[PDB]
């Protein structure tokens, strides 16, 4: 998933 | 309602290698899985009997997800340090909790997904499972990135599908422990502390799940400010324990009542010291 | 960053009875950040074959851990838990009380  | 919840923590250690990642998963208050990137063998591992039978494919699958998330958290920690203009020298923490509650139709009742940085709320998926709430202007950057990446639709698909489907499977395979509330077993102890005062300690032992309320009343008036209340604690066998104590005037003990609320009790319980 | 000191509880799984096998628990909760060291002690010395839970945390993001071992309560042996954390300049020792 995406990093912050 | 029943819930499945996952928890993860990444902690940086600048100058001592890359961050450490620890994750655990629960059905209600029963742990069933763990992962530690610093473990002797870093793999997903069972922590409840009702998941021990899952095949090597399940455990390979879960292990790969944990390793990928650890890698992602390393990037997130790097990005967060930039957002907040923090030094490369300090250690920082990233926490994630997400989960699904099971509704009466066997589908999602509600989902949740939240993150914290150094112990403070950072970003959360809203109840609509479509939008995000950002704690500050740094988390608004993340919000914009995740809106563009359509991240919420991904999380919603997991929460509505895979999360509820596996929560149901676990509830069936571990039904003889997961679908059983255990009421608290209570008693009140008494310890004189002077020639006119004594401690009353109200005990709750052996209960499941962990949520409980223990309060003392004097002449029916709640005494929470004067109550010493320990944190609910694991017994180690799957059940929990808690106590609440008040210092009372000796000879007035009959005027104090301990009140217990727990899902395993048909009605609230009222207790007194009897000896 | 935040530094919250652990709440340290030392207790038995079952009501203590001298000469009956039991489990000695040290529960540390409410702390942040997560690095922590915990020993169980018998007569001041480290118990070695101590097991522990996996790092988890509460609704307020504070961490908790359980450390435990089989033990036999006796009249004269002293049991305790020793904890180190960034909020402590020296390790904290909490002695077991059978009604706490
Ligand atoms: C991004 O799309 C890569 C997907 C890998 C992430 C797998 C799912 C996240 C892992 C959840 C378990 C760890 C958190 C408790």
């Amino acid at each position: 998933g995406a990093a912050l | 309602s029943h819930s499945m919840r996952y928890f993860s923590t990444s902690v940086s250690r600048p100058g001592r290698g890359e961050p450490r990642f620890i994750a655990v998963g629960y059905v209600d208050d029963t742990q069933f899985v763990r992962f530690d990137s610093d473990a002797a063998s870093p793999r997903g591992e069972p922590r409840a009997p009702w998941v021990e039978q899952e095949g090597p494919e399940y455990w390979d699958r879960e292990t790969q997800k944990y390793k990928r998330q650890a890698q992602t958290d390393r990037v997130s920690l790097r990005n967060l340090r930039g957002y907040y203009n923090q030094s490369e020298a300090g250690s920082h923490t990233l926490q994630w909790m997400f989960g699904c509650d099971l509704g009466p139709d066997g589908r999602l009742l509600r989902g949740y997904d939240q993150s914290a940085y150094d112990g403070k709320d950072y970003i959360a998926l809203n109840e609509d499972l479509r939008s995000w709430t950002a704690a500050d202007t740094a988390a608004q950057i993340t919000q914009r990135k995740w809106e563009a990446a359509r991240e919420a639709e991904q999380r919603r698909a997991y929460l509505e599908g895979t999360c509820v489907e596996w929560l149901r499977r676990y509830l069936e395979n571990g039904k003889e422990t997961l679908q059983r509330a255990e009421h608290p077993k209570t008693h009140v102890t008494h310890h004189p502390v002077s020639d006119h005062e004594a401690t009353l300690r109200c005990w709750a032992l052996g209960f499941y799940p962990a949520e409980i309320t223990l309060t003392w009343q004097w002449d029916g008036e709640d005494q929470t400010q004067d109550t010493e209340l320990v944190e609910t604690r694991p017994a180690g066998d799957g059940t929990f324990q808690k106590w609440a104590a008040v210092v009372v005037p000796s000879g007035e003990e009959q005027r104090y009542t301990c009140h217990v609320q727990h899902e395993g009790l048909p009605e609230p319980l009222t207790l007194r010291w009897e000896p | 960053a935040i530094q919250r000191t652990p709440k340290i509880q030392v207790y038995s799984r079952h009501p203590a009875e001298n000469g009956k096998s039991n489990f000695l628990n040290c529960y540390v909760s409410g702390f942040h950040p997560s690095d922590i060291e915990v020993d169980l002690l018998k007569n001041g010395e480290r118990i070695e074959k101590v097991e522990h839970s996996d790092l988890s945390f509460s609704k307020d993001w504070s961490f908790y851990l359980l450390y435990y071992t089989e033990f036999t309560p006796t009249e004269k042996d002293e049991y305790a838990c020793r904890v180190n954390h960034v909020t402590l300049s020296q390790p904290k020792i909490v002695k077991w009380d059978r009604d706490m």
